[PDB]
């Protein structure tokens, strides 16, 4: 039945004089891949919307809303593009020279190159590695730290009921929040970030954005059992627990 | 443990050496999180010489407290007697950045300030 879904937006792009009800049904099916995490699904019909549909359509509170969530939605989708390149290249790195124990002396120097090749391999898988780490954090803060009201949370506040999309809204906040905050931690403690680890504790706690209202009690102690071992390695460092220099 | 301090099994010993100011974290290990909550608001309150780690420490106790299993009556406490501190912090926080680059002030390696 996925097709079946993913087909019905073609028909209703076609007719530009229906952008705003293509969009809106776009973010629906969009909505019920999600909270299966089929974001190839999510994105096949991301594209099918014209990239240049939210110019046009410019407003009914079913409208302000399905562009709102719509972004939130690319937000949340760039936030698994750059994860998932960024992880695919976290397992790509550099191997070490192979050791040839009691070498000849043609050995020696074909190892005593392979070896000051890979000194210089392994700078730079830092060196990519730094720039889709810069680059995944800002996306997973984007979605977190979402501009104006939070994640899948309308701003709008004068639509028509629609108990469906409202408590899929929710929903997606309760699936996917507690994930993206465990990839940021997975993404912050695989580059040794330690003291950022630990600051996930006042973006969540925050009566800002009050995410940890999003967490069940699980989740959390599963988050602070997960900053106490960034911690440790804070403490092997010879900081304190959250990175600063002991005095 | 003054000379485990100074200076795997460590870590057993590093569950015993945890015992002060470091006793949040095997206070987490243990499962106890309503201890961890106690004196995680403890060291935030004594804290005094950097800002950006009283508000760490705070969030921690807060998510601490979240996570623990006090009764809604309790926890609401926990949570309002909280939102005080958040409160008066919060002054500090909203400094605006006009006059923290005149004042040549750093951005978080800055003190807690008073009233």
């Amino acid at each position: 039945e996925d097709r079946l879904k993913i087909d019905v937006i073609d028909w209703l792009v076609f007719d530009p004089a229906q952008r705003a009800e293509a969009l809106k049904q776009g973010n629906a099916i969009m909505r019920k891949f999600l909270a299966s995490k089929k974001h190839e699904a999510a994105k096949e019909v991301f594209v099918k919307i014209p990239q240049d549909s939210i110019a046009e359509i410019y407003l009914p509170a079913e409208d302000d809303n399905a562009i709102r969530e719509h972004l939130c939605i690319r937000a949340y989708l760039e936030a698994h593009e750059t994860f998932n390149e960024w992880f695919k290249h976290m397992n790509s790195v550099p191997q070490k020279p192979a050791l040839i124990p009691q070498p000849t002396f043609t050995e020696k120097v074909a190892h005593e190159h392979k070896e000051k090749k890979y000194e210089m391999d392994f700078g730079i898988w830092k060196g990519h590695l730094d720039a889709l780490t810069a680059d995944v954090k800002e996306k997973m803060y984007n979605v977190l730290l979402f501009v104006d009201g939070g994640w899948m949370v309308d701003v709008r506040e004068d639509a028509k009921e629609d108990h469906e999309r409202t408590h899929q809204m929710v929903l997606l906040r309760k699936l996917c929040l507690p994930m993206l905050c465990f990839l940021l931690h997975t993404i912050l403690h695989s580059t040794g970030q330690y003291q950022e680890c630990l600051q996930l504790a006042d973006m969540v706690s925050s009566e800002r954005h009050k995410l940890y209202l999003v967490f069940s009690k699980e989740e959390l102690r599963k988050l602070l059992q997960k900053l106490r071992e960034s911690s440790l390695m804070l403490l092997d460092q010879g900081l304190d627990p959250l990175g600063y220099e002991i005095q | 443990l003054f000379r485990w301090y100074l200076e795997q099994h460590g870590q057993l010993a590093n569950f015993l050496q945890a015992h002060e100011h470091l006793s949040w974290l095997h206070e987490i290990n243990s499962q106890e999180l309503e201890k961890a909550h106690a004196t995680l608001l403890g060291l935030a309150n004594m804290e005094t010489r950097y800002f950006a780690k009283k508000k760490t420490l705070l969030g921690l106790s807060k998510l601490a407290a979240l996570a623990s299993d006090f009764s809604e009556d309790m926890l609401q406490e926990k949570i309002e007697e909280m939102a005080e501190q958040e409160r008066f912090l919060l002054h500090q926080e909203t400094l605006p950045e006009q006059l923290l680059a005149e004042k040549q002030l750093n951005l978080s390696a800055m003190p807690v300030l008073t009233a």
